[PDB]
């Protein structure tokens, strides 16, 4: 739908969107941009990222809505919409994936680029699985297991353990591990471990690193708090 | 529900 | 759209998409009732007026911060979107319009329901009149100031001063006359006027009567201390 | 911005 707009009218009519806090709008504007086949920027790759998060966010709530509803009742209407809401929340879902898979993932040489992308697709998998029920479940949880799980290897052995982007990848596969694949004692370990790496290492950062990687810290610290 | 990453 | 869904079900199905805060899916059930083609309950009234202006606050708040923008602006990427947030904004106008128009205007004859739709028409006739800046503007402030004087004219008539109906009707149409027709005076003497004579009312009231009257009365107060 | 009615 956006194949007759200059890429960079896209990337600045998605910031537009931003400050509008209209996400549906910067969503297509980013997919408009992704199929332009050109890689993207540090910045572009924050844009795409912040307008789906924000977009399946809400679905996901309306999901957790209509699901408690659905469970207490248990006509047809209250299962009918949570279908419906839930056949949206997956197709855009769906849409980020198809993003990743063609072609983001592969063109992405770079420890930065490519980390965004693996966790990128290990949380929409991981959005499928919070609604998934029938007989694909599994498969499910192992593609957001999988994608993860390589994006962590290289986030090992190409990042510092500050880095905000491996700080927030530890932070999801530690909320996947509890949430989803019902290893709270994995997903503590994880981030316990993250948490105290990240600690060992702020003596090297600048003011403004500093802030960047504490602030995700103290996520990790929250969930701790939570889970023990 | 536990924190994952917000910008 | 929604031609082959029972009535009783889009009613059901926008109740819950109002816990859900899915705003859109709300207008769009109450509009599949509203064709329908049966008149509307005081309750059905009050969730096809919650769910548009949910929409259309949305869109009215997003189309303010790009014209805000494109102020200090002045490429075509700002004013190209701002365009298209208005021209969807307008889009939503015109169909409640068409709305109270076919046909549930014409068919409303107790005065509780009557405002109530003459009322809308003036709000979204306002909403339109924000927005506009060409040949038409003059024609569409008119439209809003003819359907708010005749939903003024019914409720002074048939309506105690402290009903939450005429009370919310007073108080958009002295916001009307503050921020669209440059008649500061006129907003600021109906608000006084409409404020006193609820005041004097109140002591006929329930206690939950009295809550619905003074919590509208405040609204009132508000706009006065803000414009004197 | 004035107050309109506001559920
Ligand atoms: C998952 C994730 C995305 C973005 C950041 N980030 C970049 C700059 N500050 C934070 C961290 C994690
Ligand atoms: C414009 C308007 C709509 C609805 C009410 N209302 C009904 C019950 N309480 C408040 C007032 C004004
Ligand atoms: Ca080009
Ligand atoms: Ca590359
Ligand atoms: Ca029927
Ligand atoms: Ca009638
Ligand atoms: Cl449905
Ligand atoms: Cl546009």
């Amino acid at each position: 739908a956006m194949g007759s707009m200059e890429r960079a009218s896209l990337i600045q009519k998605a910031k537009l969107a931003e400050q509008a806090e209209r996400y549906e709008d910067m969503a297509a504007f980013m997919k408009g941009a992704v199929e332009k086949g050109e890689e993207l920027s540090c910045e572009e790759r924050n844009l795409l990222s912040v307008a789906y998060k924000n977009v399946v966010g809400g679905q996901r709530a309306a999901w957790r809505v209509l699901s408690s509803i659905e469970q207490k009742s248990n006509g047809p209407e209250v299962r009918e919409y949570r279908e419906k809401v839930e056949t949206e929340l997956q197709g855009v879902c769906d849409t980020v994936l198809g993003l990743l898979d063609s072609h983001l993932i592969k063109e992405a040489g770079d420890a930065e680029s490519r980390v965004f992308y693996l966790k990128m697709k290990g949380d929409y998998y991981r959005y499928l699985a919070e609604v998934a029920t029938g007989d694909d479940k599994k498969r499910i949880i192992d593609s957001a297991r999988s994608a993860y799980q390589e994006a962590m290897d290289i986030s090992k052995k190409e990042m510092p353990p500050t880095n905000p982007i491996r700080l927030g990848l530890a932070l999801n596969f530690s909320v996947f591990h509890y949430e989803i694949a019902n290893s709270p004692e994995e997903a503590i370990s994880l981030a316990k471990t993250t948490f105290d790496e990240a600690m060992a290492d702020l003596h090297t950062l600048s003011e403004d690193s500093y802030k960047d990687s504490t602030l995700i810290m103290q996520l990790l610290r929250d969930n701790l708090t939570l889970w023990t | 529900r536990p924190s994952s990453w917000r910008q």
